[PDB]
RNA sequence: UUUAAAA
């Protein structure tokens, strides 16, 4: 019910990476090529890097707010892995360890991080506010779950548009989809997840006692690399020079100089990531209002 | 399960006991009961249902074990805290009336189904005695070795179980009620349960 | 409370610490020598936190054994009395637990020599009693302090530190009040090192003030570490003699 | 006209890909598996059915979903020549093409072809050939139409899901697999849409065979 | 607990003869030395941690909080958590359901002894934490939750209006608590504080509860095993009922000190 | 209480208290770190500057306060000056003056009342310690955690009466660490019963000079006694729906759309039918949180209460500074002397028309308004909830109070709002934010924000129009 | 609750 790895084979990928060589051809700070499919109704976005294929839905629905945050909505999200990326995950399996971290990473790089402008989510303070919901559908698993569902994400809450609302005093009318154009969601910043997997030629002895650094890190594994990984690293950068969220628990326990190149390098990757959403959505609005340039009502004098 | 919407909210509204004996009409377990009692302003109505004895994969104990559980029906909802206490309650006294050694490596699984439970005016107190004398018709209709049958009766929250005709108590159960009411709770009990043990005799031998 | 000074230009926080000075440190071993194997009632702060350690032992079942290490299980339970409003909810299943419960278990399973004990599994159980800010450093700390009571080989500690970011100035060992109010880093350092078997950012830090944090993070660690250690010697001590 | 990629999958043995007007399911077929100890059977082929929706977890509503599309594949899977073997097929709704809340019928049309192209795929041992399609009727004309819009369920009276298998060539209809029908109808109208949907499956698995081999083949002695 | 046949017959034997010997000796009337601290989280108004002399540890939590009496039908609520069990366990729901009567608001305890306003009223959440347990520990939470509602405080009234609190002055929890023992029958002979290998050769274990210096209503007779499970005479009831009624003070004498 | 001794002088006790809200209690406990090395920030001062210790910066604490104070007559010469909480919130703008206050010391527990009463007056206050130099001076000496000032609570013991304690343990404290410099401390409070206090502990002996004395004490006395000020709200609920119908069938009351002055926006004039002239509404309890533009049910005065038309100038902005948004069941002395001189205006005119009291509301004229975060109630440097005033670009509004954690963010930003309620305990409604549309005195903000206010619809045509 | 004209 599990992967099973020969010892032929799980040699000759350390090997290759002790002569920087990587099965795919990428290099060892090379993040995969991302694309962006965009589906039909609002929300709907398809995410391909490499063999690792990933599809967002995004919904909302009225919800009562916190107690202690009455002035702000709710952020759901759920990423249930189906045997459809794979025998080896167990169908109903939701409290597993890869689920868990997905989840916890993203919602805290979209809700706790403040991407999703939840102030903007409040209708009437304590007691009618939008609960968006971020549906994550695993499809195809060749590593990056989490790098790619954090792509898939952040494209479909700034794909996604929620229903109008006129509020007359208490009461709250949802104005159709035909009757207005739903409005789209306030981002305030766009989160960016970019995972380092490491390997030892040596050992666990030779690691925590030992002033040099032989590890080798490399950026966004595949899946046979994943499962050959003896430490893992997640970084979350925006565009603003901003770390959104770092989690790294466990595997070869790495210094502070390593972990802050990790980011410099992640920089540069969510830095090119950031401006082909911000081109792709550009692309896709344009396929939708094709005659928009004549239907402009605020135009310039002379 | 559907449950509907969370949105929606509950409604909210501003001497003699007869007795009713049956057994079996069920085809999925081994033996049934029924039993319902109306006397005052209380009706209980409850089925108990034993599926056993099932030989269990891997066990070597030396008796059998018994498991016992009531299930909320539809009216008035118990929590379900309380449900398993009065389980844990008839699970130390069945141990003790049905004969485990008989049945090694192997188990036996009560369900008894509080389904109509109506009070017209712990109210618990006064279903233990009816739920006592289901399982006894119960356990004797699914061919289980029990020793003596066993009744129980309830005197203001005090409710005893004896038998062999009353001489020794089974189990004893007390909540709310008085003080120093003892001798005449166990009396009142003890009249009553010989009320209930010769009353299933009754409906076992018919037919 | 209420509106407080966090870091004022007299450099005095809001319980009257200073930017790099920890909160007081009274570790115990020992603590259940009749339910567990390994205890350290973790008392850092106003955190109270009561680790137990049950192994190595047998498995309750055959079924999850490996035949070349051991298994470290952790459960993180936080009591509904852990803060000042009693928790309504289940705190036990919750999602943001199991990370932390998941967190530990491969923190200490590449520090703990498994391969010493093949076969067989370490329960440890943790209990927190109360909580004010830093409390993912304080399990940190307990765990480590309740291995090595249980006797279980360590290549090293394991040091539990927080660190906060105020505008410009980073403030160790954050208590409750300061988490709710600037970003959260906790670390994880391994003994005398500065190789960081944890590293926790929870909310947004800028990227040319993170190094300066990391730094003075590890630093304070390493503080921990000696308060841990005499409180060995300490027991080591007058337990011989 | 529907859209239909076989292929696509690279960590199952078939996968598949069904767009039809706005529906677009995703189906993986994995096996002959080692099955677990509560699904193995000892003579044929053990089936586990797993179908989720494009929006929240999957409720009760999918349950339903799983068991008629269990229905369907059941007899058309060899499963007699895979003794104590499983097989897993997981299909993923991307788009509803409908209300959810209101109707169920175009999902579970475009499961049943989904999953039968990645039946083929996986090369499983298949008695025959499938094809559903879904059909209603508007309370205006109350003429029978076949695969409608989403406007036009909110209109109709009865909706219907009409799975059938086809033999020889995809011409000789061996047996009906599933009509599941809801809503206002009679006998009149009965075979009055069935023989209707057995004309307009039959140019569906002619669109199948065609979709099928312009894929299969290249990957064989070409 | 878990023993051999071989020893469960030679105690099976011991408990049951007329001179009635106990295992470790002790008389039936006797206890085992206990543990029991006060007063040590800040955060919560009273608490007390309990150690027995086999290993048993719990620890227990009194929380308070302003609610309405006239829509607030149970004003103490226990919550009870054993380590090592689930919340919906069978053996954690029925402590948890018999806790709640023995210390039921105007039962088990009076509620004219926390109320604030003709309107408003004081909740006591009792939270429960077994960290370790070898017995029936129903036993051990009463004596925790006696010393820690003993040691409990709550803040003063300031005196229709929503009420106010005194910042410094806080009044006592002058609270009775009642007390909860547990006694083994052996064939003909009665056991008063069974112990772990006591307790499993058994034939009937009793549950009696005690507050006012009487024994109040809450009572079972709960099977300590389920391999020796016997039948007792009415006389055997009466017997260990009578029995606490004369050494029950002696131990609240020596527990509300 | 109990405490506990740590490393090089630090010590650590427990701070207890119970919060009373919303009539719940809530047991509090805090940790308290007593420490042995806080300076008296003196030039004169040579026996702090040995233990002071670096900031985050490694930035050795400056000592400000002069080495040769204000030196008066005898017997006080050179002196400090300490505050109290009243002084402050009375003589703010005294403090600020450039020819009275110097050198001044105000301890912690003063400045923690002061901030928790009126942050706007912290945020001043504050900004004298940090704008220190040549002719004005002050600091902030932490009384509450310095092992040196810190007193302990005693037995029922009045809340006040302790911080006034503490208030007097700390110029204890500052006197005898001053004399081998010789120099005084004076105690400039208004507290009489304070003052008579410390007369009494002889064991160290103080100045205590209330504000009208220590002023008669300064050389400049003539030319700052003219400006010292002078030493020291439920909205009623609307009516019932029966006694509104009642009313108006009666002829008691009458019904109209409040205008809201051009020029004033605590001067309603309803349109009547009935009256010549439209029936003036004045005052914060007569309008009786009513918003420019709601049909309102009024209730006529009595010719004793009738006023004139008002002719002062008045918007949300410039009324009621020194205010929190989370006020709820402090007075400037600009606000005096203007509000005492328009009463005057109204005893002598002419125009005198009838008033009302607004008693119920059957109409709101609530939207979605345009505006931007008030600076005085931001704390620019805490990423938490904090309840903000917001400035509506309608001078004919008052003042919304909303909750925000991006408040550091919101700042400088034309922002949309809505108003959710405003109960009678409130002084101001409450809102929350909705929209960000940019930065203020942006083309692109300002436009979008002036159509907003207006109704105007700039959004592109709809497809069907194609 | 700013007249008229072209915008
Ligand atoms: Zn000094």
């Amino acid at each position: 019910k599990d992967i099973e790895i020969s010892a032929s084979e799980s040699k000759f990928i350390l090997e290759a990476l002790r002569q920087n060589y990587r099965l795919d051809g990428r290099s060892f700070d090379q993040f995969r090529d991302v694309e962006i499919t965009f589906g039909k109704e609002f929300g709907d976005v398809s995410v391909k890097m490499g063999n690792t294929k990933v599809h967002c839905r995004i919904s909302c629905q009225i919800a009562q707010p916190y107690e202690d945050r009455p002035f702000e909505g709710l952020f759901v999200i759920s990423t249930e892995i189906s045997p459809m990326a794979g025998s080896q995950f167990e169908n109903g399996n939701i409290t597993g360890e890869d689920e868990v971290l997905c989840s916890r990473i993203i919602e805290k790089s979209v809700r706790r991080s403040g991407a999703l402008d939840v102030e903007g989510l409040c209708i009437v303070a304590g007691s009618k506010c939008w609960a968006v919901r971020a549906d994550v559908h695993f499809l195809d698993c060749d590593g990056g779950f989490i790098d790619a569902s954090c792509i898939a994400v952040m494209a479909g809450l700034m794909h996604f548009k929620k229903p109008d609302i006129t509020v007359h005093g208490e009461q709250i009318i949802v104005h159709p989809v035909n009757e207005r154009e739903p409005v789209p969601l306030g981002i305030l910043h766009i989160p960016i997840c970019v995972t380092f997997s490491f390997f030892n030629p040596q050992d666990t002895e030779e690691n925590i006692k030992g002033e040099t650094n032989s590890e080798i890190s490399i950026i966004d594994a595949t899946l046979k690399e994943e499962l050959l990984r003896d430490g893992v690293l997640t970084v979350t950068l925006n565009k603003n020079r901003e770390v959104v969220q770092v989690s790294k628990a466990g595997g070869l326990p790495m210094d502070a100089l390593t972990l802050m190149k990790c980011c410099h390098e992640a920089y540069s990757i969510i830095e090119k990531i950031t401006d082909q959403i911000l081109q792709l959505l550009k692309e896709d609005s344009e396929k939708r209002n094709k005659y928009a340039a004549m239907l402009t009502s605020e135009n310039a004098r002379e | 399960r559907l449950l509907g919407p969370a949105a929606a909210k509950p409604m909210a509204f501003s001497s003699e006991q007869e007795l009713s004996l049956h057994t079996g009409f069920i085809e999925n377990c081994n033996g049934s009961a029924l039993v319902e009692a109306r006397s005052l302003g209380h009706q209980t109505s409850l089925i108990t249902a034993v599926y056993g004895p099932r030989s269990i994969r891997g066990s070597f104990t030396s008796q059998g074990t018994i498991s016992i559980q009531l299930k909320n029906g539809l009216l008035e909802k118990y929590n379900t805290n309380e449900l398993k206490e009065v389980s844990s309650f008839l699970m130390g006294i069945f141990n003790s009336v049905v004969n485990l050694s008989r049945y090694p490596k192997s188990g036996i699984d009560i369900f008894v189904y509080l389904t109509y439970d109506k009070d017209l005016t712990s109210q618990i107190s006064s279903l233990i005695p009816h739920c006592i004398t289901s399982i006894t018709l119960a356990l004797a209709d699914a061919g289980i070795e029990l020793v003596d049958m066993a009744g129980a009766g309830e005197a203001n929250g005090t409710v005893v179980s004896f038998i062999k005709n009353g001489e020794e108590i089974v189990g004893f159960w007390k909540d709310d009620g008085d003080d120093e009411d003892l001798l005449e709770c166990l009396d009142r009990c003890k009249e009553q349960y010989n009320r209930y043990r010769d009353l299933m005799i009754s409906c076992l031998m018919n037919q | 409370m209420s509106r407080l000074e966090i870091y004022s230009p007299e450099g005095l926080r809001l319980d009257g610490r200073r930017w790099n000075e920890l909160r007081r440190f009274e570790s115990s071993i020992n603590t259940h020598p009749h339910a567990a194997d390994g205890s350290s009632y973790m008392e850092q702060g106003n955190n109270k936190i009561i680790t137990l350690v049950k192994g190595p032992k047998e498995p309750r079942l055959k079924s999850q054994m490996d035949t070349s290490k051991a298994l470290l299980n952790v459960s993180v339970n936080i009591t509904k009395f852990s803060k000042f409003e009693r928790s309504k909810s289940s705190h036990k299943n919750e999602r943001r637990v199991l990370e932390i419960q998941t967190s530990l278990v491969r923190m200490f399973e590449k520090n703990v020599m498994l391969n010493i004990y093949p076969r067989t599994v370490i329960d440890i159980e943790i209990h927190v009693l109360e909580q004010d800010g830093g409390i993912m450093g304080s399990l940190i700390n307990g765990i480590t302090l309740a291995l090595i009571d249980a006797g279980i080989s360590m290549f090293d500690y394991i040091s539990g530190i927080s660190v906060g970011l105020y505008d410009t100035t980073p403030l160790l060992d954050t208590n409750s009040l300061e988490e709710n109010a600037m970003s959260t880093v906790t670390l994880g350092v391994v003994g005398k090192s500065e190789k960081l078997s944890l590293l926790l950012v929870e909310d947004k830090i800028p990227l040319d003030r993170l190094e300066n944090v990391l730094a003075i993070g590890i630093a304070g660690a390493h503080r921990v570490r000696d308060l841990m250690d005499e409180e060995l010697r300490k027991h080591a001590q007058k337990r011989v003699s | 006209s529907v859209q239909a990629e076989i292929g696509i999958l690279d960590h199952v043995d078939g996968s598949s890909e069904f767009v039809s007007q706005d529906t677009k399911v995703i189906c993986s077929v994995t096996g002959p598996i080692e099955p677990k100890a509560r699904q193995e059977l000892p003579t044929q082929l053990a089936l586990e059915i797993i179908v989720r929706p494009a929006k929240g977890v999957a409720t009760t509503r999918e349950k339903v979903l799983e068991d008629k599309l269990r229905a369907v594949l059941t007899p058309l899977i060899t499963r007699h020549c895979y003794p104590r073997q499983l097989c897993q097929i997981t299909c993923q709704i991307l788009e509803s093409g409908e209300d959810e809340a209101e109707f169920s019928l175009r999902e579970l049309s475009c499961c049943i072809n989904a999953a039968f192209l990645a039946l083929v795929d996986a090369g499983i041992a298949l008695n025959s050939m499938c094809a559903s399609i879904p059909i209603a009727i508007i309370k205006d004309t109350s003429d029978i139409i076949v695969d409608p819009t989403a406007e036009q369920l909110k209109i109709s009276l009865s909706v219907h899901t009409l799975a059938l298998e086809f033999v020889n060539g995809g011409k000789v209809v061996k047996n009906v697999l599933l009509l599941d029908s809801n809503g206002d109808f009679n006998e009149d109208q009965l075979f009055s849409l069935l023989e209707l949907g057995e004309q307009k499956c039959q140019e569906l698995v002619t669109n199948i065979r065609r979709i099928i081999q312009d894929n299969i083949s290249p990957r064989l002695v070409v | 607990m878990s023993l051999s046949v071989a020893e469960k017959s030679y105690l099976y034997d011991s408990l049951a003869s007329t001179p009635s010997i106990r295992p470790d000796g002790r008389l039936p009337h006797q206890f085992r030395p206990i543990e029991i601290f006060t007063d040590f989280l800040p955060s919560s108004n009273g608490s007390s941690r309990i150690i027995a002399s086999d290993g048993s540890e719990c620890i227990v939590s009194i929380k308070s909080k302003v609610v309405d009496h006239h829509v607030e039908n149970e004003l103490l609520q226990v919550d009870v958590d054993i380590a090592g069990q689930r919340d919906d366990a069978l053996v954690v729901e029925t402590i948890t359901s018999l806790l709640n009567k023995v210390l039921k608001s105007g039962s088990g305890v009076d509620s004219s002894k926390l109320q604030l306003t003709k309107k408003y009223s004081f909740k006591i959440f009792v939270d429960v934490l077994v960290i370790s347990s070898h017995s029936h520990p129903v036993s051990l939470i009463s004596f925790a939750i006696y010393s820690a509602l003993n040691s409990t405080y709550l803040p003063k009234l300031i005196s229709e209006e929503l009420p106010t609190f005194h910042d410094y002055d806080m009044v006592k929890l002058d609270i009775n608590p009642p007390l909860v023992f547990i006694l083994a029958v052996v064939g003909n002979n009665m056991l008063l504080d069974p112990a772990a290998n006591e307790s499993e050769v058994a034939n009937n274990g009793l549950i009696i509860s005690w507050s006012n210096g009487k024994i109040t209503s809450p009572i079972r007779s709960v099977a300590l095993n389920d391999s020796n499970v016997k039948s007792f005479k009415p006389h055997l009831l009466k017997q260990g009922l009578a029995m606490v009624e004369k050494y029950a003070p002696d131990v609240v004498r020596s527990l509300e000190n | 209480p109990r405490r506990k001794r740590l490393a090089d002088g630090l010590s650590v006790t427990q701070k207890v208290f119970v919060r009373s809200r919303n009539g719940g209690a809530t047991k509090i406990v805090r940790e308290h770190y007593l420490r042995s090395d806080i300076p008296c920030l003196s030039r004169s001062c040579t026996k702090c500057p040995q233990i002071v210790v670096p900031d985050a910066q490694n930035e050795l604490p400056k000592f400000i306060l002069s080495d040769s104070p204000l030196e008066l007559s005898a017997p006080i010469g050179k002196h400090y000056v300490v505050l109290d909480t009243n002084v402050v919130l009375q003589a703010i703008d005294l403090l600020e003056n450039p020819n009275c206050f110097f050198d001044v010391i105000v301890p912690q527990i003063v400045l923690d009342e002061v901030r928790n009463k009126s942050y706007p007056v912290y945020t001043r206050l504050r900004t004298l310690c940090r704008d220190s130099d040549d002719h004005k001076r002050f600091i902030v000496f932490h009384n509450e955690f310095s092992e040196h000032t810190f007193v302990e609570r005693l037995p029922n013991e009045t809340i006040n009466d302790r911080n006034n304690r503490a208030i007097r343990k700390t110029c204890q404290w500052y006197s005898e660490h001053l004399k081998p410099y010789d120099i005084n401390v004076v105690l400039v409070t208004n507290d009489r019963l304070n003052r008579e206090a410390a007369t009494k502990e002889v064991e160290s002996n103080i100045i205590t000079k209330s504000l009208v004395q220590y002023i008669e004490l300064l050389p400049n006395a003539d030319d700052i006694r003219d400006s010292i000020p002078q030493m020291d709200f439920t909205f009623p609920e609307y009516y019932s729906t029966a006694r509104v119908m009642g009313g108006l069938k009666n002829g008691v009351l009458y019904q109209g759309n409040i205008q809201i002055s051009e020029y004033n926006f605590l001067e309603g004039s309803v349109s009547l039918p009935r009256f010549s002239k439209p029936v003036l509404i004045v005052g914060q309890k007569n309008l009786n949180r009513a918003f420019n533009g709601d049909q309102v049910i009024v209730e006529l005065l009595p010719q004793s209460e009738w006023k004139a038309p008002s002719s002062i100038v008045l918007d949300s902005e410039h009324f009621d500074v020194n205010d929190n948004p989370d006020i709820e069941a402090v007075i400037s002395d600009k606000q005096r002397r203007l509000l005492a001189k328009d009463a005057m205006i109204a005893q002598r005119s002419k125009k005198i028309q009838p008033t009302a009291k607004v008693v119920y509301i059957q109409r709101r004229s609530w939207r979605q308004y345009v505006g931007q975060l008030a600076p005085s109630s931001v704390d620019p440097q805490s990423s938490s909830t904090q309840n903000v005033f917001v400035i509506l670009m309608d001078k004919c509004l008052p003042k919304v109070r909303i909750r925000t954690r991006r408040a550091a963010e919101l700042l400088d930003k034309r922002i949309v709002i809505s108003i959710d309620s405003w109960p009678t305990t409130h002084k101001y409604p409450l809102g929350h934010f909705v929209r960000d549309l940019g930065t203020i005195e942006s083309a692109q903000a300002e436009t979008e924000a002036l159509l907003l206010e207006h109704d105007v619809e700039y959004r592109p045509f709809s497809k069907k129009v194609l």
